[PDB]
RNA sequence: AAGGUCACGGCGAGACGAGCCGUUUAUCAUUACGAUAGGUGUCAAGUGGAAGUGCAGUGAUGUAUGCAGCUGAGGCAUCCUAACAGACCCACAGACUUGAAC
RNA sequence: GGCCAGUGAGACGAUGGGGGAUAAGCUUCAUCGUCGAGAGGGAAACAGCCCGGAUCACCAGCUAAGGCCCCUAAAUGACC
RNA sequence: CUAUAACGGUCCUAAGGUAGCGAAAUUCCUUGUCGGGUAAGUUCCGACCCGCACGAAAGGCGUAACGAUCUGGGCACUGUCUCGGAGAGAGGCUCGGUGAAAUAGACAUGUCUGUGAAGAUGCGGACUACCUGCACCUGGACAGAAAGACCCUAUGAAGCU
RNA sequence: UUCACAUCGACGGGAAGGUUUGGCACCUCGAUGUCGGCUCUUCGCCACCUGGGGCUGUAGUAUGUUCCAAGGGUUGGGCUGUUCGCCCAUUAAAGCGGUACGUGAGCUGGGUUCAGAACGUCGUGAGACAGUUCGGUCCAUAUCCGGUGUGGGCGUUAGAGCAUUGAGAGGACCUUUCCCUAGUACGAGAGGACCGGGAAGGACGCACCUCUGGUGUACCAGUUAUCGUGCCCACGGUAAACGCUGGGUAGCCAAGUGCGGAGCGGAUAACUGCUGAAAGCAUCUAAGUAGUAAGCCCACCCCAAGAUGAGUGCUCUCCUA
């Protein structure tokens, strides 16, 4: 359950704000490439719970299937590619048939939590999933950087499930909570927020008010 | 992990992967068409499109380079009396990646390449 | 996990885990557990074959 | 970054030359020493005419760093040698005049070290 | 390190059949190309 | 407290409670506030 | 059939499978899509003054041309090259039984 | 008596004791029961505890030890 | 004054340790006590001598030079370390060829807990797990080796005294 | 100072645990590899700290002892092979143990002190010491279970493309100074609060490369030796997998940069209670009920219907003979 209705942008790589007291921030560059439309609400008498479903990305009709395009023509929309809703309590009011929401919501709402698939490092190893330790360079060692001891003695017999391997890293989203929100361009379609998103510029990212 | 690591790197270490970016491009140049794998297709597609390039304006700097870049004399002076007969308003573009059928020994995805 | 903390949070898990070590746990009181069918509401979904009422030999309940 | 067994030079003349630090106080990281972070000095060397001699367990302050210094105003100061001023709990020194340079963030902690200073940048 | 006992032929015919069905996937898309290789106007196959 | 778990009630108002299980001895001294066994 | 898979051009994804993004009269015009990768043309950017010539110097060398010359893993533009040619899987109201109204 | 073998490492349980620390599934003896060499049933499983001594068949019945809510056969049996 | 023994008597031997050394490659107590070095020193050096159990050719005490000798400390130096990080090769991963080995009763080869020749995937109760691969890691299978070098038995074997 | 029970408790007694040394010799010697360290777990509470409370010979600060509570933490070093232990600087505190040294089919030193040698002592001697010192090979491609990732098949009762609910499971829920309140309560002074806020840290975690850098064998720049490009210039090769250096874009990374650890949310453990009876007095309880723990659950971030109980919602397609 989210407090409120958010967008999802991309992010446009990283730069500093000045501020006017002389203070050097490092804010991120977020992008919008088409209105955040919503395309489907989900209220408490048709479904169990209660969402707004909106999307982004306006494509050509060749890159979005029959059901993808059926799904987006249901709701008398432009054919989009990304799709996500936001749950949310039972006072909303969102009609379905393309709300073009502007991006003047958060700027008051100093405080924004952001996910994002961050960016994968593959098959990794335990030394930088876990921060383990390696074990000595020299002094005639031969477990540089391994993983050591695995489970206890006899009595086990086993290793326990959830024990630290390696394995592939990234890749899921997160999110990273309470980010300030600074300077919005009304016509470069760009929020500078401070801070860090997780991945590179291009995603996609949600951009969705606190959750304190 | 690769991210963004655009030099394309063989089998081979990286003054061997030179050599053999340098000699593959001259016997290109000298032949034209040319039987390669396709890891040496692309390989030789960036340098050799830098070459044809290289000599499009041809002064002594360029021509110097060029001499520097490519093993054989005789191929360097017939380059630069070749590329702006030929290869005037093509403006990139001057290979073609024909593909062929699998090496008899390796299964090595085989490849062939033009000049157009 | 107690009691009271299920009947709040999920009820129809006490009867289910009441009765799921009364049949013979192999593959076949597995298929009949599927023949349990314990709703938390007073409204049971079911029509199926007018669903006569269960009759009892338990004088202490 | 100051190690639990670095060298640092001395910046007052208290009567020592310089110290092998050891094990810094308030910051519990104690294997990156910023500035402003007071540390369990002992004396290397010093100068044989002072109640200050060899072996001599002190505290003193970092007042200079070859690791850098992240400032919101966009600057970033860093020197080429370690320097301590050997301190006492009570603020001021026991030794008068400051030698070198150092910065002025330390003025809301240690003000005397600043009043002290030939520049203070 | 060293096998503890031995597979079964039930076990041993699975991975086999794993393998060999490795190598069914393989030639399908040689059909295809085989397919393609003939009479077309394609930019392969010089 | 006082975990004496078998001492008697020694204050001349040590009132003897069993709350909630447990065998409490209270008095007017905090001293003799002790459960017992 | 809808939808996938192979192939194809690759990736900020990745041991291999995966995943993701393309797969061309690859806009036309009044205002967000039909540039995937390479090349090319420019812009950030790195090293930092290239060759050749002239001048000064006996010569090492310095100087003007000239933030020039190379690099261009990054951004934008550009269809010049390769996205051609295909192939294959999945089809044909989704068993049996009760209740409701039509 | 004749011919002719094995065995001579025992184990636990009750009683009578010694060694121990009246400690050990400990050690050594004396009488006995079981296992050893004993299947079946009860003991959840489980050599030595209880019933019990397996020639074999039956899609026969009555019982010992022990049990009669369900898993799992028989009482959601009766009265204090 | 507290001591300690220059000195004395007695017993037994063949004689009762001389110079020098001395918590030592020798000291069990012991990390003896003091001093140096160190912020801190069971290691080191310099001393005292209470030498379990030094000692004069099984030589004793010294020392220049020497040592892939042992050991204590210091300067310079650095990924040894804090505390890891990046890059290049040969492997590892995929494809095409060739293609073993140790091991192996048959394996339809879960976890907890209990029992049992007293440490169970195989027995009991419960819980958890769709089948089957690929890449890594090695906790268990009392994993592989190899009729335990240690301990004991043999009216064994052998070397040596 | 009076005073057994604020705190110790003599003379004695009763238990629990299996972490020391022991006793038995029950599994294992056709092989169960001891002690210490590194790496990496997980668990117990007999609690060192953090959270709540009682009592205090508790005026306040700090305590002494004890109850609930194991979520989290429990430093860096000199000596020694060391476990233990001593010492230094501290810290909120520097807990004790189980998991066959927990962990040598993950890794290395003293040792079951192996083979050489030396000192002391014992022995006539060969040799020996639960005495000392120097040197002294440690193997390995995972078959299965187990684990971490990642698929493919089939199922989910037509076949799909998305979108999510969340059963269940993980991670995170940690902690310290400084300031206001306030030099206020308290205390003759000296000292110096509880409670409620703020700010700066520490470890841990999730991210990122805008700045600062490390690397960067894409790169460019300086230079040594030499061989080629006919020769001068200028380049190319080699000096392993950069000849040695000087810097660096994009990647990756931290030492750098952001963020997190929230809840007058629910029920409780210890405790304080409110009415309040069995004994017309009483008592936290026997009926009902209130405050309240870093503990439990939920909320928090992610995966998640193979949750076979296989969910829900929207949309596309089943044609010809």
């Amino acid at each position: 359950v989210d407090a409120g209705i958010g967008v999802m942008g991309t992010k446009l790589g990283m730069m500093s704000f000045f501020e006017e007291d002389g203070t050097v921030v490092p804010v991120t560059v977020i992008g919008f490439k088409e209105g955040n439309i919503v395309t489907q609400v989900k209220t408490e008498s048709t479904d169990g719970y209660n969402a707004v479903q909106v999307g982004y990305e306006r494509l050509r009709d060749r890159k979005l299937t029959m059901p993808e395009r059926g799904h987006l023509n249901k709701a008398g929309v432009i054919p989009m590619r990304h799709l996500q809703e936001f749950r949310l309590v039972s006072v909303d009011d969102f009609t379905p048939s393309q709300k073009l929401l502007f991006e003047e919501l958060f700027k008051e709402g100093d405080m924004v939590d952001i996910s994002g698939t961050t960016i994968g490092k593959g098959f990794q190893g335990g030394i930088k999933r876990h921060n383990f330790k390696r074990g000595l360079m020299t002094h005639g060692s031969k477990s540089h950087r391994a993983l050591g001891s695995i489970g206890a003695g006899t009595t086990p017999g086993h290793v326990y499930k959830g024990k630290k391997m390696p394995g592939r890293m990234g890749g899921t989203k997160t999110k990273i909570r309470k980010l300030k929100i600074m300077k919005i361009d009304t016509d470069l379609r760009v929020v500078m927020i401070k801070g860090a998103v997780p991945g590179k510029p291009g995603n996609l990212l949600r951009l969705a008010p606190a959750k304190i | 992990m690769k991210h963004g690591r655009k030099i394309h790197r063989l089998s081979r270490p990286a003054d061997q992967r030179r050599a053999l970016l340098r000699g593959l491009t001259t016997q290109l140049l000298k032949h034209g068409r040319i039987k390669t794998t396709r890891a040496k297709a692309s390989a030789m597609r960036k340098y050799v499109d830098k070459m044809i390039t290289l000599a499009k304006e041809g002064s002594l700097h360029k021509r110097r380079q060029a001499l520097g870049f490519i093993y054989e004399k005789q191929i360097v002076h017939a380059l630069f009396a070749e590329v702006p007969e030929r290869y005037g308003d093509r403006n990139g573009g001057y290979t073609r990646i024909i593909r062929t059928l699998p090496r008899r020994g390796d299964n090595a995805p085989m490849a062939y390449i033009e000049l157009v | 996990e107690t009691f009271d903390q299920l009947q709040k949070r999920i009820p129809e898990r006490i009867i289910e885990h009441a009765v799921r070590g009364m049949l013979p746990k192999g593959r076949l009181g597995r298929y009949l557990f599927n023949h349990l069918k314990v709703y938390k509401g007073a409204e049971h979904p079911h029509q199926a074959q007018q669903p006569i009422d269960l009759p009892l030999r338990d004088k202490r309940i | 970054m100051i190690q639990p067994q670095t060298h640092l030079n001395v910046a007052d003349n208290s009567g020592a030359r310089e110290l092998m630090c050891i094990r810094i106080i308030g910051a519990s990281n104690r294997r990156y020493a910023r500035i402003g972070d007071v540390i369990v000095a002992v004396i290397k060397e010093a100068i044989p005419n002072t109640p200050l001699e060899r072996s001599e367990v002190i505290r003193a302050v970092v007042v200079r760093t070859c690791k850098e210094l992240k400032r919101d105003n966009g600057m970033i100061i860093r020197y080429d040698d370690n320097a301590a001023v050997i301190i006492d709990q009570e603020g001021n020194p026991k030794g008068t005049r400051i030698f070198g340079a150092i910065a002025r963030e330390l003025r809301q902690k240690f003000a005397k070290i600043v009043s002290l200073a030939p520049e203070v940048l | 390190a060293v096998p503890k006992k031995r597979t079964s032929i039930y076990k041993k015919r699975i991975r086999k059949n794993i393998w060999k069905k490795k190598g069914y996937w393989a030639a399908l898309k040689a059909f295809s190309l085989a397919k393609s290789l003939s009479t077309g106007n394609s930019k392969s196959f010089f | 407290m006082k975990i004496r778990a078998s001492v008697r009630p020694i204050c001349e108002k040590c009132r003897l409670i069993r709350r909630r299980g447990r065998i409490i001895v209270i008095c007017s001294n905090p001293k003799h506030k002790q459960r017992q066994g």
